[PDB]
RNA sequence: GAGAGGCGGCCGCCCCCUCGCCCGUCACGCACCGCACGUUCGUGGGGAACCUGGCGCUAAACCAUUCGUAGACGACCUGCU
RNA sequence: CACCCACUAAUAGGGAACGUGAGCUGGGUUUAGACCGUCGUGAGACAGGUUAGUUUUACCCUACUGAUGAUGUGUUGUUGC
RNA sequence: CCCACUGUCCCUACCUACUAUCCAGCGAAACCACAGCCAAGGGAACGGGCUUGGCGGAAUCAGCGGGGAAAGAAGACCCUG
RNA sequence: CUACGCCGCGACGAGUAGGAGGGCCGCUGCGGUGAGCCUUGAAGCCUAGGGCGCGGGCCCGGGUGGAGCCGCCGCAGGUGC
RNA sequence: ACUAAUCGAACCAUCUAGUAGCUGGUUCCCUCCGAAGUUUCCCUCAGGAUAGCUGGCGCUCUCGCAGACCCGAGCCACGCA
């Protein structure tokens, strides 16, 4: 017999393996498609997730309400140092699919990345790349690249860069860097192939791959949360306090035929830790870093044209669970995926913008860097102590000071 | 006294028996099944490991309910455990053995288990009470042990 | 036959040039079927189609990780009907099943070999022509073939290639007769014994 | 030659025999006394080990420890002159 | 089942052992207590009404959910399709 | 039925104790033709086995309640003697 | 040519419930008989040992064991799972 | 309701191996033959008696038993379907 009313299914089928993610960096599955008439440019970077804040800003949406009115809007700072290339990889077009052709590796790849290579990197010799780099000396290997850069440039349809991100410029424990292939669109295979080798062994800062106030996928590993009961993984409904062998639980698990349980039905197990990607996060800023030219330079990261505040993106006190920015970063839109201090894959996106909500300038107005250790209410070191002026450990140091 | 698979010669060889020893019987066959064919250093040190849960026995056939360790990948499986008594009565048949081994006077640092077999004991009856006026059986599962070590390098 | 048998897909028909192979390779013999998606099913596309998108329809309810696997490619197609005509559960059926290879398009280990064709299966003599007929490739990639223009891309090199072959053949061959008709004086003793023994008229 | 190239073709040098393909002359070979598994691919594939010369290499993985972006346990992310 | 109120794009009909009790609940029916009406001389009866009335076991095999792993590529790792 | 009150609910979340979990020691019972992946067919008219097809990859861990017309009792309802 | 023996020819051979015949099939004990077997190894048990019979079953080899056992003609059953 | 975990008649022993038209089981081999679920009667309808279908034991006769190798020298058995 049918159910008595109808209900929407809880959950979507689309996700259904809700397991653990095979990788912890989160692979882009689907890279923006080829077209040869632009110009050479990358398709990918990699970022860490900082943390969070807010902003206010001035919508030029017409015909809204908010319109030419403030809005305060949650955005994400994803710290990105400039990805380090070191290898180029050629596929060739099968009727079985892409596959790989041809991988070609700079000379003097860093210890960073070298560093991905090994599980157990204090034991190791650091003997790799080690016979492989002896060939850009040699004329044998010297020759037997180009054979190989020719083999590429007449035979492979696409090509990627392999790049690395720089741990040594991050806060974080892991000095081990992330390696990815980044596709090389916009081309011919042999100008994509030249701009990829002069692009070895050389930094690829986030201006380059991303624009200003464009629309960009975020792909990653969500927050990991264990093993989870049907009321939270799947979302249905807790049984009355009146159940006998539990309520948060699946009351039917199946009819009595099929005589099996389905693999619709909303069972118990890991939740969280799952890959996922995010089409359609607008970047309100790309963050300049930190510079010394006489003095250290933080005010390019949260003032803005009407903020003129001499402070960074850090929030007082640090990033909590993170540490703190000093590279350039990228100011999202919204939630990402993960935790903190989670690798995000930054893709282009795979549609075309032509909606209003896309191709809208960005202009910020005030950047919130209150203390989000606690309730933060002042944005600044300098502002606080002029609020709170002199304390009794500045008049104690005050006096030793003479 | 009669062994099973008596040695190809034996006077490069010692022997060692127990019986109705009280551990259980499936922790010692795994355990016994972990150290034969090391020699005799190698095994007394691995059983002192066990004993410290540095190193595991792997669980092969009575595995049921076994828990993973992440020390069973030495091994090639998954399932292992830390049996302390098992390993403290095959360590005290091995210094039964290494002492034999110097009575018959053959060096003990060449010694190799090449034989070792754990068999069941009789079984000891205990009483155990349940829900409804019910008895039910609380048996314990001994072991016989034999192991017979021989000089090889 | 103790050599591998290369068939050329194109212009067969599916159920028969199945059955032939089946029967090959239940004989202890190598079959290997290139050009998978020239193969022809008769009736209309449209039927065909709504037969494969049936096949389609066709999962395990519970858990369709376990059911039918439904396979997209033109060769892959081509090996499940064989299959369909073979005892695939017995060890026997199994060994003739390893016996067959099938590719879309013509790899390079048979792209520079003769094929053989089995005219019980063309459609040229085995259908009508006024009858309607639908193309492996062209029903595969209506239903999920992914690789279909890719292969036609290499099709093409590799019928450039082939023509440029052809050309030298040609060439040679000419070559050849032109050499026939500059020996006669010291060939023809050999000439007419085997035109005296049925070879060359 | 890249679709799975696992292959094919062409040059320069050196060293052989003028033999090898056809029709003929000339005799011989164990001619094993009627008999089967003969005849090839083939120097076949795979595995241990001995000798023989030359040209070359000197590493990782796992456990233990650590982390906590992870976690029932395994597993996973990490760090260690 | 029904009917009514209100919202709604619409408030369509059904199946899966009249899906689903080692999932629940126990309001109903359908034990033992009891009251009423009718019937029976009576014990007692009533698809008549009413009230109170123990809802047991999974650790097995499979299914499903997740978690280790396994086959082959010499070992092992990275990046990938 | 009303006031008050509230996580009964909208609509669930978090925290604590004991477990469950892993380990050292100890260590049962129920149940068991053989076993255990499905669709359809026919069949004692609802197959795990048979027919036809789908297919099938060691050893396992924590859960789970769709199946085993699961277990518990020689049906208490109905009929016969 | 053990006449309860031997030989020839012709036809035929399903089988539940059930009936009958044969059994040099088998178990235990008694009367006879084998100038039977046996500590130079009985019964019993084990056996990748050799065989016989359609079959029930039986004989022989090897091992273990350590004191009893079997064949034939009749007799009698607490006689075959 | 309670009357020693027992109460719409406690417990113990005996009559007692109570009766059962009802359920379950009923132990070696081969060979030959081989069914009925229908008639009549029965407080009979899950059972019997009875006739039918079956087996076993026979008995009374019938054709001759042929030429010691061989070779018949109108008429060709009781009776039965
Ligand atoms: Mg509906
Ligand atoms: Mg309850
Ligand atoms: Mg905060
Ligand atoms: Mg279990
Ligand atoms: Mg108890
Ligand atoms: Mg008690
Ligand atoms: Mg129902
Ligand atoms: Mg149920
Ligand atoms: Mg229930
Ligand atoms: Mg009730
Ligand atoms: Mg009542
Ligand atoms: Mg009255
Ligand atoms: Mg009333
Ligand atoms: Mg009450
Ligand atoms: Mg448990
Ligand atoms: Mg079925
Ligand atoms: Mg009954
Ligand atoms: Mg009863
Ligand atoms: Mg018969
Ligand atoms: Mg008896
Ligand atoms: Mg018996
Ligand atoms: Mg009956």
């Amino acid at each position: 017999s049918h159910r008595k009313f109808s209900a929407p299914r809880h959950g979507s089928l689309g996700f259904l393996p809700r397991k653990r993610s095979s990788r912890h960096r989160g692979k882009v599955k689907s890279f923006p498609k080829d077209d040869p008439s632009k110009p050479v440019h990358l398709t990918a970077f990699l970022g860490y997730k900082a943390g969070m804040t807010h902003i206010v800003r001035e919508v030029d949406r017409p015909g809204s309400k908010v319109n030419k009115k403030e809005v305060v809007e949650a955005v994400t700072i994803v710290e990105t140092p400039p990805m380090v290339v070191v290898g180029i990889v050629g596929y060739v077009e099968t009727p079985r699919g892409l596959r790989t052709f041809k991988t070609v590796f700079a000379e003097h790849i860093s210890d960073e990345c070298k560093r991905r290579f090994y599980k157990n990197w204090h034991k190791s010799k650091k003997k790799a790349f080690t016979k492989y780099c002896k060939k850009w000396q040699d004329e044998d290997g010297k020759k037997q690249l180009e054979k190989d850069f020719s083999s590429m440039k007449k035979y492979c349809q696409v090509i990627r860069v392999i790049a690395h991100t720089q741990m040594r410029l991050l806060p974080l424990r892991q000095k081990k860097a992330h390696l990815m292939e980044i596709q090389v669109n916009g081309g011919t295979v042999a100008e994509k192939l030249d701009w990829a080798r002069e692009r070895l062994e050389q930094q690829v800062p986030v201006n380059q791959v991303f624009g200003q106030d464009e629309m960009i996928d975020v792909i990653g590993v969500t927050k990991g949360k264990g093993y989870k009961g049907v009321t939270s993984r799947w979302h249905t409904k807790k049984l009355p306090r009146k159940t006998h062998r539990g309520l948060r639980k699946v009351a039917c698990i199946g009819a009595w035929h099929p005589a099996r349980v389905a693999f619709s039905v909303a069972r118990a197990g890991q939740k969280g830790y799952h890959h996922r990607t995010e089409i359609n996060k607008k970047i309100y800023k790309i963050g300049q870093g930190y510079l010394i030219k006489d003095g250290k330079l933080i005010k390019n990261n949260a003032s803005t044209d009407y903020d003129l505040s001499d402070k960074s993106i850090n929030p007082l006190g640090g990033f909590v669970h993170y540490g703190e920015v000093t590279n350039d970063f990228v100011m999202l839109k919204g939630c990402v995926v993960g935790t903190k201090k989670r690798v995000l894959t930054l893709r282009k996106s795979l549609l075309v913008q032509t909606k209003r909500r896309a191709l809208e300038k960005i202009d910020l107005k005030f950047i919130d860097t209150t203390s989000k250790f606690g309730h933060g209410r002042f944005q600044t070191m300098e502002e606080k102590k002029a609020f709170m002026g002199p304390l009794k450990k500045d008049r104690i140091a005050k006096e030793e000071g003479a | 006294v009669r062994y099973s698979l008596d040695p190809e010669n034996p006077t490069k060889s010692c022997k060692s028996r127990g019986s109705n020893l009280r551990v259980h019987f499936k922790n010692t066959r795994e355990t016994a099944q972990a150290i034969k064919g090391m020699h005799i250093r190698k095994a007394t040190k691995y059983l002192k490991d066990v004993t410290l849960q540095k190193q595991c026995v792997p669980f092969r056939r009575y595995n049921g309910g076994v828990g993973r360790c992440a020390q069973a990948k030495q091994w090639g499986w998954t399932q292992g455990r830390w049996p302390k008594k098992s390993a403290e009565f095959l360590l005290h048949m091995l210094k039964n053995a290494e002492s034999n081994a110097e009575l018959k006077g053959l060096d003990v640092d060449s010694l190799v288990i090449e034989h070792i077999q754990v068999n069941k004991a009789p079984k000891m009856r205990r009483r155990t009470y349940r829900a409804h006026g019910r008895i039910n059986p609380y048996m314990s599962s001994p072991c016989h042990i034999e192991m017979i070590l021989t000089e090889k390098e | 036959e103790v050599q591998v048998l290369v068939l050329d897909g194109r212009g067969h028909l599916l159920g028969r040039l199945a059955a032939i192979v089946a029967k090959q390779v239940l004989l202890g013999r190598k079959v290997v079927v290139v050009r998978c998606e020239g193969i022809n099913i008769s009736g209309n596309f449209y039927r065909n189609k709504l037969k494969y998108l049936a096949f389609l329809r066709k999962r395990m309810n519970t858990n369709p990780s376990r059911g039918p696997y439904h396979f997209r490619a033109p060769s892959r197609i081509f090996w499940r009907t064989v299959r369909g005509m073979l005892p695939h559960k017995t060890k026997r059926g199994q060994a003739a099943l390893d016996r067959l290879k099938v590719f879309d398009g013509i790899p390079p280990p048979y792209d520079k070999k003769k094929r053989m064709v089995v005219p019980a299966a063309l459609k040229v003599v085995r259908l009508k022509p006024t009858r309607k007929f639908a193309y492996l490739g062209r029903l595969a990639h209506e239903v999920g073939w992914k690789y279909q223009a890719v292969t036609a891309t290499l099709e093409e090199k590799r019928k450039e290639k082939a023509k440029i072959h052809y050309r030298k053949k040609k060439q040679l061959m000419r070559l050849r007769k032109q050499a026939e008709k500059n020996v006669e004086k010291k060939i023809d003793k050999y000439t007419e014994v085997l035109k005296t023994h049925g070879l060359l008229v």
